[PDB]
């Protein structure tokens, strides 16, 4: 349940390409999230997992 | 009518003045009744709310509740290691956040310090053990008067306690505290009694005090139970050589027996040298008075001097 | 082996200042022949939960310029100018910055001038021509000149000799404080705020003139609140007592006991609660409540709490509280002190802090920029053999870093087990 990194990527396409995510050293096992919002100004959410 | 209303002043409660003049004279017979001047207090803001306000009345203790929702999958607020103390209190604490605990004074925290809330209610809780840097001050009492004097000691460092003028803590005088932190009795504190090497006012421990004229004498044996040092006594017709606490010697010297007097001295166990000094007192009235040095033995039992 | 971890303080809000830490290198007796020693490390932390309120600004037109009054009249303006300079904000009068703030500070000129007409020869303070002692007066006068020191100055042999009179006369040895100027249980209440009143005051004054009796006279003061505080006895009288405490050691654990008798005396509104305040009497201009719940704010605030403090703010900002409020100053001077140090603790924590995590006798790993946008750290992979030194540099806020050490450990250790199996 603990957050491990965020990043903020600006969408020209409407297709938002980020930069490959990372499994750390020393992973802990299980099923992550992925989280995202639209920063300013709207509060829509989306969940991936 | 009313007049006078004031903006806020040096107290002050606005004055509003009241003046009876509407009549005017008059047969006499007259004025009016009520009070001149209210005089009700002034009232500012800051003030900034916006406002505007809107309030409405509930109250709640720690109100039962219970607040907590587990289907919001939380943890409750955890309990931390010996010596506690855990920083920003919370009464809910969220999944994956994690809580640092700190030492209550004196410690530190040794080892990896922390507490993650688990996806279950329960908490990771990570190696950690408060180890002890320094030693407090005890609660004692105001009688001392305690050196060396500081908030607070580091380990290594010992503490001396002495009641002054008169009395005496009677021990322990000295401790050092390695945590630790001595042994001091909190329950029957320490309270320094009258030492027996104090003239001012000794013969009135035994008065009770604060009856009746005040203090003169207690008995028979309710003045005992204390440690009570021997002493070796001799006298009334039975004359053996005897030993006895000093419990019983302030006791056989009062009142009662004083008529018939007493003697004495000690502190001999019964004995060997200072048994000959008892031969010899076979000499007190004969022929006529002791006048030697203390051959007195003083009146109330002294030093003497 | 996670086995250490640090939070990083770059203003010292939190006891004393932390910036480097440095994480130790060692090696295990039970270590696995060849393999290595792997460590991460991550940083995260703050978000302050809310901005809330503001104060002023009509106050400035209503008190600031707008017979014995004359101290009622000059004290205010000491807290109200501290809170002008907390807040930062001088640029809401269409004047110049410059001339508002010269022009308040004549202000206090003419404040100072006029309290300096209150002290006897005594170097004791009077309320009338110098008739009676009073150690109150004496107290609450030591505040607001504790403030001037942090703003433009005060002799200290001047104002030294002011705290001896405390302690040569008007200590007691119990360690209680009483005054000349002028139902057998009501005693024990009235001694524990005049030994807290003047707690306030000389613990403010400590700092601008150290010395060794008035730090010995500290010890007996707060010890004495310590253990008389222990029975309940009022609200007010424990909030007081607490503030007085909170001024001074956090740490002690008979004042922890003491905050937690006052949050369980403390009411709120709501679940979650959205106000937090303090009520004195059971089952009871009139509202003498916002004494007790300033300095149980005043109490929070020094314990750096914003999660605490935020719905007592709440109440602060708006209310049935009017007010409504005596002496005055006495009740307002803590509210607005109470306002200013709120704004200063939320300025304290802005998460501005830069992290560069390096090897001690190598090059550096990497660094971290922390903001409000990023309050997170992506874990880092420490490989290379050697002492690991993070460091910060001035910053603004509060942060954790967590460095796990994992290493592979055999396991033929059956020495630490205590098992021969085959
Ligand atoms: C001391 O003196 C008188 C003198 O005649 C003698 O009778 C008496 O027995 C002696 N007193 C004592 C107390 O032995
Ligand atoms: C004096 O009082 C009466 C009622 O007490 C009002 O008519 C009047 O305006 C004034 O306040």
């Amino acid at each position: 349940g603990s957050e491990v990194d965020m990043v903020e990527e600006i969408d020209h396409i409407g297709i938002i390409s980020f930069p490959d995510f990372k499994i750390p050293s020393n992973p802990r096992y299980g099923m992550w999230t992925i989280k995202a919002k639209y920063k300013e100004d709207f509060s829509t959410t989306g969940t991936a997992y | 009518c009313w007049s006078s209303w004031s903006t806020c002043d040096a107290t002050y409660k606005r004055s509003r003045t009241r003046e009876c003049n509407n009549p005017a004279p008059q047969r006499g017979g007259k004025r009016c009744e009520g009070e001149k001047r209210q005089e009700e207090d002034c009232t500012f803001s800051i003030m900034e709310n916006n406002g505007q306000p809107c309030i409405n009345d509930d109250e709640e203790m720690k109100e039962v509740d219970l607040p907590e929702i587990e289907a919001d999958s939380g943890c409750p607020q955890p309990v931390p290691p010996e010596n506690g103390f855990i920083r920003n209190e919370k009464q809910l604490y969220l999944v994956g956040e994690d809580v640092e605990i700190s030492c209550l004074t004196g410690f530190e925290t040794v080892g990896y310090q922390y507490f993650r809330c688990l996806p279950d209610g329960t908490w990771r809780q990570g190696d950690v053990e408060c180890q002890r840097t320094e030693c407090i001050k005890p609660v004692v009492q105001e009688v001392l008067t305690i050196t060396p004097f500081q908030r607070l000691y580091r380990i290594g460092e010992s503490i001396e306690l002495t009641c002054p003028k008169g009395f005496v803590v009677a021990g322990p005088s000295r401790y050092t505290c390695q945590g630790n932190s001595w042994t001091p009795p909190i329950s029957n504190s320490l309270t320094c009694e009258k030492d027996t090497l104090t003239k001012l006012k000794g013969h009135c421990q035994l008065g009770q005090k604060q009856s009746g004229s005040e203090c003169i004498c207690m008995s028979p044996e309710e003045d005992c139970s204390h440690h009570s040092e021997d002493l070796c006594v001799f006298d009334t017709d039975s004359n053996d050589y005897f030993t006895s606490p000093a419990c019983k010697f302030l006791a056989e010297k009062c009142l009662n027996n004083q008529q018939l007097h007493f003697l004495h001295i000690g502190s001999c166990q019964d004995g060997r040298q200072l048994e000959w000094g008892l031969e010899r007192t076979r000499l007190s009235s004969n022929s006529t008075k002791k006048e030697s040095c203390g051959y007195d033995t003083c009146y109330d039992w002294e030093k003497c001097s | 082996e996670s086995y250490s971890g640090v939070t990083l303080d770059p203003r010292g809000i939190y006891g004393t200042i932390s910036r480097r830490k440095e994480f130790p290198y060692r090696i295990p007796l039970d270590l696995v022949p060849k393999t290595e020693i792997k460590r991460i490390l991550s940083v995260k932390g703050l978000l302050v939960g809310e901005i809330l309120s503001a104060v002023l600004s009509q106050e400035g037109i209503n008190i600031l310029t707008h017979a014995e009054a004359e101290l009622m009249s000059v004290v205010p303006v000491f807290y109200v100018f501290h809170y002008l300079e907390t807040g930062n904000h001088w640029n809401i009068f269409h004047s110049d910055p410059l001339i508002e703030k010269q022009k308040l500070k004549k202000k206090l000129k003419e404040g100072m001038l006029s309290i300096m007409s209150y002290r006897n020869a005594d170097y004791s303070y009077s309320v009338w021509k110098g008739g009676s002692a009073s150690t109150w007066l004496t107290a609450f006068a030591l505040r607001v000149l504790g403030q001037v020191n942090k703003y433009v100055e005060q002799n200290q042999n001047s104002i030294c000799n002011s705290l001896l009179w405390l302690v040569e006369n008007y200590q007691l040895d119990n360690g209680s404080f009483k005054e000349n100027s002028q139902l057998p249980v009501e005693a024990r209440e009235n001694s524990l705020y005049l030994t807290a009143f003047t707690v306030i005051g000389i613990r403010k004054a400590f700092d601008i003139c150290p010395l060794v009796k008035i730090d010995t006279a500290l010890i007996k003061a707060d010890n004495f609140l310590l253990e008389n505080t222990l029975p309940a006895q009022s609200t007010f009288t424990l909030a007081i007592s607490a503030y007085a405490l909170s001024l001074g050691d956090k740490t002690h654990p008979q004042f922890r006991s003491i905050v937690s008798a006052l949050k369980r005396e403390a009411l709120v509104k709501g679940n979650p609660p959205i106000y937090r305040f303090w009520k004195d009497n059971l089952q009871h201009g009139t509202a003498r409540m916002v004494e007790t719940t300033a300095y149980a704010l005043l109490t929070s605030l020094n314990l750096k709490d914003i999660n605490y403090v935020n719905p007592v703010i709440k109440w602060l900002s708006e209310e049935q509280r009017y007010g409504g409020g005596f002496y005055s100053t006495q009740d307002t001077i803590n509210a607005i002190e109470g306002l200013t140090e709120y704004s200063l603790l939320v300025k304290q924590l802005r998460l501005s802090m830069d992290i560069d995590v390096s090897y001690k006798h190598k090059g550096a790993l990497h660094n971290y920029k922390m903001t409000d946008k990023n309050f997170l750290g992506r874990p880092v992979e420490v490989l290379l053999n050697d002492d690991l030194i993070v460091s910060t540099g001035f910053g603004s806020g509060l942060a954790t870093v967590h460095v796990t050490t994992v290493v592979h450990k055999t396991s033929t250790s059956e020495e630490v087990c205590s098992f021969y199996l085959k």
